């Protein structure tokens, strides 16, 4: 019915209009001081006016930095773009590893349009050449409440003639874009051949030419590869255009500077209105020291948007780097811009209260003795092994027909699946490497 | 029906075969021993037959010739059909034309499929004659024939199209045909009367089609014009991850509007213990999405180094994934259960064995390693269709011995004539004086 | 060609008119020869390709004939229901406003 | 225009300097760092004389102190028409193309040249264009009357200016420019504008244009996609030894000038070794940008060797470059720097948050205080004054942590977080 | 006549169902290697046993390859052999594993065997015959085409249904040209003219054709052979000439692309859909990779798992080094260069040195086929020779002996021209004698 | 087909030794005929320490030819 992974027990942060953060709210116990921290976050993002502002959060496995970075996301709203990212994307074999970091940024940053596009359908009447080059055609689209004719690109006459077009079939053709639909052959001509492999569909009502505004809106990277690189088209020549260099290229900034600019005169006419966003980075410790020496000169831009990083480490050696140690992972230099919000590991009761709410989402039922049990487990070996073995046991509870979970199935759980420390020691002991 | 099949280790093996208690049988559908493994992968089974549940990782262990891999090879046996089931190697997503990263979530798109019905109207019937018209040089032709079955008998007109049709293959009042109104396809059963007869039934009648695509496939179709070729060439990269995210919205709301099913299925990865680390970090997060396969692994390596780092962690996994997985472990085998194995390979490669043979085939595969004694017995009976009876006799086995050697055997030969063999420095001797 | 019909949705977003013309050379002012651009021109007008499919799919998104039915809540158990009642041998009468 | 939201210089503008080029204590956004400024400026004054190329000069200095804001005000102040080109060290490396050639890329791009043309061109409204079918008589007549206030009269169109009036559909009613020698025509607006004057008249259109762009074009069929698109490919260096030359006869002509634009490298020190040999040739040659380097670590080891030279880079480019020091900020220059930023972010900071600000920002950093000026206001904007207070000013000091407190946190906390070997311990008892 | 370094194997030498010989297509000695190889020849030929792999370990010059060409001799040329050396799995255009994939695959062939009934020969005449229609009509109405058939020694007259006359217009033919008909499947071709109407114009562009021999109805039956990956090379690849598809092929370069498995999967279906009726027959092959030892881990890995693949054919395998460190991992250990995990796959036949009886005939057997011959007082001298230096140095000095000994223009081989040839040409071990010795850098 | 040869960057690649045996062949009868002339050059390399010993090996065969 509903598929649960690891998520979607939090609906949000779970804030007061006063800021104040309560004990339990939408599948969140503790980290008071975190979900605050990030609540101001949340503000700055709605305020717009900084830019280029980079926040880390660093804490142990299992604190819920990234379960608390979804819930930035889910309180920004759909609305506002959100770009998931891991640190291990970055190395990408067709470009090199810095345009990919840029990219995002350009990726993070939505831009929603307003724009109008005419529309024309009808049946066809009359089809006719004009004719060194492709003359033009004259279509006689005929309208349900009227009757108007057309003139035709040469280019969008070769694409009616490659759809096989011919009079008395209703087609459907799109103005700006000049793209080309045929719904099917006139309902009238249905009688004309008593078996036909081609359907027949009504008459279009309303007049030939319709209007209409859409509020689409397009990220500006998906705007930037527009103009950077040929796009689908119906005609052969479109094709063959997007055909001769498939592979994505790099693009240099005067491009990148010449759609902003076109941007802002979008802006100034109150068509378009330009939205910052967040970008995530997950396991930053993974990046190479040319991708953190390069988000030191990206962060300074004016258009970078606020991006969030999540590392748990102690004091390590930076990848790339000899002797360079700093702590999390993140070179010293880079961490100055950088501001830190700190995760706290939970205590048993708080593990009772997530294994509690994790089954209740989950949609089983937990007696309160094998949820003991489970919190007992939480604490002897990790938070994550005990939210592991809820499932089994409920399917053992499905195969001996009981509808709650008994001290029984989770010690036989406990017996069918093992942790990482009893594997250990089964390592430390054995015969020919288990 | 039948995929291009030959003998292999895998083959004997079919389902999981446990009880509807969940309890594993002594020997079931090729599978003997190992109860609380053959157990803990069926709670698994029925876990994915659930589907409610998503994003969970399992690891099975153990030392070398266990049945781990044999194991999820029932696993994928007891799934069924209409499942999908993708298994790669750990040195499979390493690629030159693709990313690790890019290839890896390729990995993860191809598991969960999608299923879509449609109804297609369908005209079966006997044909009593055709009349086509035609000019020479005049352009416009028209059709006509008359379909035949036992209850109806009636005549069609033939439009412009399906005279083509019907001019491309040959039709004939004898020949039965069966054709699509929509898709305009002629199908041919067969030939009647010059052997099957008039099909029963009205005329028209209309059947449901399925199509079944996994979400991989979504995922090229929609990138290029000539993306679809790259189903079939395989020659893909870099797919635009914004493309990804407007397809899983997409098939949301084709799951919301119920006209598509998805079917979860599982991925299964082997010799994970060799893995680049960008690799680790990237399913730790991953395995996070809304659909993620179920992932089950094999790894029969002890405390080691990770490849891309200095140090050693423990299985040869970081703790990262060490902790949301889970770890099921497997044991060795006992000396009547390599018997047992060997006898119903014996059975699945249909080799008759003398009691004898078979007794001082299990002491040898104990002293030695189970897969060696399961290679001798298929040379056994080549061996022994020489002296042109059918028999496995300890004659032969012996033979089969000395002519094949163990590894255990062959690393003391090695160690003799170390001077003989070529050292790690590059020295050897080649002359005998 | 009926997967490609069903399973082609997405649609190139963001896109620049005359960007094909200008990527191939071939337009009303370059450094091509006026009639090699029309020769060139007449030769794409002539050969055909076979992905035309795929083309005008990914091109404008189609609405098909299916979304009737799924853009409706009341119809979505309604079928269900005729499906129900087909096989139980009833008849059914449906009053609307 | 520019839509720009906050940047971390958006405030300095220009640098700052006198007729003297003495430095004022706060001119334009630019406060402290007296004696870089002088040297700055001078460097500027150099650009501005364009007497000297290929010169090398380097920024040395502690992180976070007078540094990347030198160049960003020798770069506003240098102004418009001048090139001026930063890169990154990283950026330079590319999968697709050589170390090399994306080296010598950037120095064909700072460096531009003007490029001026006379045309003839005729605008105004058009109230009435007759256009008539192929005759006997002639091959087409059509007239065309262009109204202008100062004068109005009649063309009677050439031909193929027939197919192009008739090529574009043209409404009568709608000014209009029509170029003679290009041969096309161009759309003002409609009658939007107001005619201003006679028909014709003779002007120059001057044409920036770097060497780079026209390196480009030559190598390709159309080359300037390949400006935009990055797919340029390593340009043969034989193309780039015929522009020269052709550069040189247009500038002996008088059809087009140089200008000696700047080019600013940050993170040199990331710079692999074969480009910092590769730059010691390039700085010798004729056309070459006036390059300046900004390196904050020192005595380090030089990536692609397994010594360690000093300040990080080759001691063969040290010699070619001059050196540049800057100077850690004093307490009294923080306090003004901090007031400039609150000026630039619309933030209300009362002298006794400044004076906390201040003290936080001597004892940890600049650029830390300067982060935390921009989160205050939010706590203060949920208490709805105003001015920001002293205790959302500690309250934003205990949300976010520093990372001086942090590693002080961390190295308590080791057992917590992931080690070096890889142990961890997520487990809480035993 | 092109002899290197081999030629004198001829097959393994083996009797009927019995120990191998002594001495059979020039193999001396190593009665029990060639044996045991002789029953692996059984095994591929049972057609039944699918990814099992054997590996001969020895030393070198020990004739470790000599019975992999050996046992290639012995399955016949119609089963498929693919050579293949360990360094060759390096490519730049795909990744080592898609190379190691499509050489498995290009291992197993398939055979197709068609037989079809032909109608070849001159035409004599044409003629329409007449019939009452159906339904009455006014027009001509056709029952049957009457076609006569010339070949030489005999003459024959068909009568088909008259919707041959669509085909007989496609193909154009009238009066006079020899034709080709197939019974069930129908229509024409046009091979070319009859041979005897050249004579008629001076000059013309169509070539003439003799008459077909033997009977103008004929039954033949063709048998073709193709591998699986040639199969699936075939259906990746786009096949056009005018094609925009094929267009961008031209102008382009193309280069090796990873294959994916649902294609092989789905030539699978069709190949199976084959050998279910009869048409098709699957006959699995042999791969060979020399110097297993130049292999990387990653490729161990994956041998693992792809030696459990239903259709895998037999690998056999040779490395001739001892203990080694496996390439890819410093510290790990294991013989011959193989990991011990995939040492558990396989079955290991153990080579011995040569003595130097079997030695001296070594030689003697190479002079045969060198079609050299030598003395018997030269030929003791490289038994010693070649026990002292190296068994490769006195084949090796065969032909500069023979050489030498047609510039003396003696037709035989003698101690100075042994001695001769000995001081010109220097073996290893000198030349590494001598290097030790000089300071020059040599 | 060749307007989208024209329309591809130029790509380096690897120049055989045949198609340079044929220029110096046809070069090697007009400069016989007396239509054109052949001129040495100088080549000159800095910092050469940057080089492979690949190049420094290639280098050696490089200065043997004509
Ligand atoms: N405060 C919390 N309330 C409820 N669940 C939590 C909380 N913190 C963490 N979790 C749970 O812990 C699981 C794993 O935490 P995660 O964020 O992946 O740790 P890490 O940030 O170390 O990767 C998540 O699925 C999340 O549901
Ligand atoms: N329970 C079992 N039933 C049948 N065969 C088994 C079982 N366990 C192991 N085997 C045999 O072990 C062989 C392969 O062992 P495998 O699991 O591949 O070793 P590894 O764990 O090193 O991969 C198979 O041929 C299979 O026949
Ligand atoms: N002289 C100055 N006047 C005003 N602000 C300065 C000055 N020097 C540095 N800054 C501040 O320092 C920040 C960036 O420091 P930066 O010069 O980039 O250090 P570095 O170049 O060593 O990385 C800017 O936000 C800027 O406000
Ligand atoms: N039984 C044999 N009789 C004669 N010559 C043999 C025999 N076995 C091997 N040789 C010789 O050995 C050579 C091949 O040696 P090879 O197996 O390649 O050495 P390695 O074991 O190092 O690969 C051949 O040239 C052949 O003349
Ligand atoms: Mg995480
Ligand atoms: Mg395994
Ligand atoms: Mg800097
Ligand atoms: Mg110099
Ligand atoms: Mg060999």
């Amino acid at each position: 019915v509903t598929r649960t992974a690891a998520h979607t027990h939090i609906k949000g942060l779970g804030l007061d209009e006063s800021g104040v953060a309560k004990r339990v709210e939408g599948g969140f116990v503790g980290q008071i001081e975190a979900r605050e921290a990030c609540g101001v976050i949340v503000d700055l993002i709605k305020a717009k006016k900084m830019s280029g502002r980079a926040i880390l959060l660093a804490g142990g496995p299992s604190t819920g930095k990234t379960a608390l970075a979804l819930a930035i996301s889910q309180e920004l709203g759909p609305k506002v773009p959100f770009c998931p990212l891991v640190g291990s994307e970055l190395y990408s074999v067709e470009v090199k590893k810095t345009e990919t970091l840029m990219e995002n940024f350009r990726r993070a940053i939505g831009l929603r349009i307003k724009e109008t596009k005419e529309v024309y359908e009808g049946e066809v009447t009359e089809l006719t050449p004009e004719d060194k080059t492709i003359s033009h055609v004259i279509v006689g689209l005929k309208s349900a409440k009227g009757t108007k004719t057309l003139r035709l690109d040469p280019t969008i006459y070769e694409s009616i003639q490659r759809e096989k077009v011919s009079i008395g079939d209703v087609i459907y053709i799109e103005a700006n874009t000049g793209a080309v639909k045929r719904v099917g052959r006139s309902d009238a001509y249905a009688t004309e051949f008593d078996l036909e492999t081609e359907e027949y569909v009504p008459l279009p009502k309303g007049e030939v030419h319709k209007k209409k505004e859409i509020v689409q809106d397009v990220t500006l990277h998906d705007l930037d590869v527009a103009n950077a690189r040929p796009q689908g088209g119906q005609d052969v020549i479109s094709m063959m255009g997007q055909l001769l260099k498939p592979k994505k290229t790099e693009i240099t900034e005067k491009l990148r500077q010449e759609v902003n600019k076109v941007v802002a005169k979008y802006i100034d006419q109150g068509v378009a209105e330009l939205i910052p966003g967040v970008l995530f980075i997950d396991e930053v410790n993974m990046l190479d020291i040319e991708i953190f020496t390069y988000l030191n000169k990206a962060l300074e831009s004016n258009i970078a948007p606020v991006v969030v990083l999540a590392s748990n480490r102690g004091m390590t050696t930076v990848r790339g780097t000899e002797d360079v140690i700093s702590p999390h992972g993140v070179p010293p230099d880079l961490i100055d811009r950088l501001l830190i919000v700190r995760t706290l590991p939970y205590d048993k009761d708080e593990i009772r209260t997530i294994i509690e709410r994790r089954a209740t989402v989950e949609r089983l039922q937990v007696e309160s003795s094998a949820l003991d049990l489970l919190a007992t487990m939480g604490t002897e070996t990790s938070l994550r092994y005990a939210l592991q073995l809820l499932a089994p046991c409920g399917i053992l509870a499905q195969t001996s027909n009981r509808k709650e979970i008994v001290v029984n199935d989770v010690n036989e759980a406990k017996l069918l699946f093992l942790d990482a420390k009893r594997s250990t020691k089964i390592l430390e002991t054995s015969a020919n490497y288990l | 029906l039948k995929s291009l099949s030959l003998i292999a280790a895998h083959s004997h093996i079919t389902g999981l075969g446990l009880d509807e208690n969940l309890q594993p049988r002594p020997t079931s559908e090729g599978m003997v021993g190992q109860l609380q493994a053959r157990r803990a992968a069926g709670v698994i089974l029925k876990m994915v037959q659930n589907g409610t549940i998503a994003g969970r990782a399992v690891l099975v262990a153990g030392p070398p010739s266990t049945g781990k891999t044999a194991l999820a090879m029932g696993v994928s046996q007891s799934l069924g059909k209409d499942v999908p089931f993708t298994a790669i190697a750990g040195s499979e997503i390493f690629s030159l034309e693709l990313s690790k990263t890019e290839a890896l979530t390729q990995a993860f798109r191809k598991s969960i499929g999608i299923k879509i019905k449609e109804e297609t109207e369908l005209i079966e019937g006997e044909v009593v004659e055709i009349q086509i018209d035609r000019s020479i040089t005049g352009g416009h032709k028209q059709g006509k024939l008359t379909i035949k079955t036992t209850d109806m008998e009636t005549i069609y007109e033939l439009g412009n199209k399906m005279i083509d049709g019907l001019t491309k293959e040959k039709v004939l009042a004898g020949d039965v045909i069966s054709i699509d109104k929509a898709s305009g396809k002629i199908t041919k059963l067969g030939r009647s009367f010059a052997f099957v007869q008039c099909p029963e039934g009205e005329l028209q009648k209309r059947k449901t089609v399925v199509h079944t695509v996994s979400l991989h496939e979504i995922d090229v179709i929609n990138s290029r014009t000539q993306g679809f070729l790259a189903l079939f060439t395989g020659d893909t990269g870099e797919i635009r991850s914004e493309v990804r995210d407007q397809i899983n919205t997409k098939v949301a709301e084709w799951k919301e509007e119920g006209k598509a099913e998805i079917v979860p299925g599982v991925l299964f990865i082997d010799e994970v213990h060799m893995l680049d680390i960008e690799c680790f970090s990237f399913i730790n997060r991953a395995l996070e999405d809304e659909f993620a396969p179920i992932v089950m692994m094999a790894t029969n390596r002890g405390v080691s180094k990770t490849r891309g780092t200095n140090y050693k962690s423990p299985h040869g996994l970081p703790l990262d994934l060490l902790d949301r997985s889970i770890i099921i472990t497997t044991k060795s085998y006992n000396e009547q259960e390599i018997k047992t194995i060997l006898s119903i390979r014996a059975q699945e490669e249909e080799v008759e064995l003398s009691s004898d043979a078979l007794d001082l085939l299990t002491k040898t595969g104990v002293e030695t390693s189970l897969r060696y004694s399961s290679n001798l017995i298929s040379v056994a009976q080549q061996i022994a269709m020489k002296r042109k009876n059918n028999t496995v006799e300890v004659e032969d086995v012996k033979r089969a011995y000395l002519l094949f050697l163990d590894s255990a055997r062959s690393v003391k030969y090695v160690q003799e004539n170390e001077s003989q063999y070529i050292d790690d420095q590059g020295n050897v001797q080649i002359s005998i004086a | 060609r009926k997967i490609i019909d069903t399973f082609a949705v997405l649609t190139p977003s963001a896109v620049s008119l005359d960007m094909r013309k200008l990527a191939l050379g071939l337009n009303d002012d370059s450094s091509v020869g006026e009639n090699t651009r029309l020769k060139v021109m007449q030769n794409c007008f002539e050969v055909s390709n076979p992905l035309h499919q795929l083309q005008t799919k990914l091109t404008i998104a189609f609405p098909d004939k299916s979304l009737l039915q799924y853009d409706c809540g009341k119809l979505q158990k309604l079928a269900i229901l005729l499906q129900q009642l087909k096989d139980n041998g009833h008849r059914a009468l449906i009053f609307t406003q």
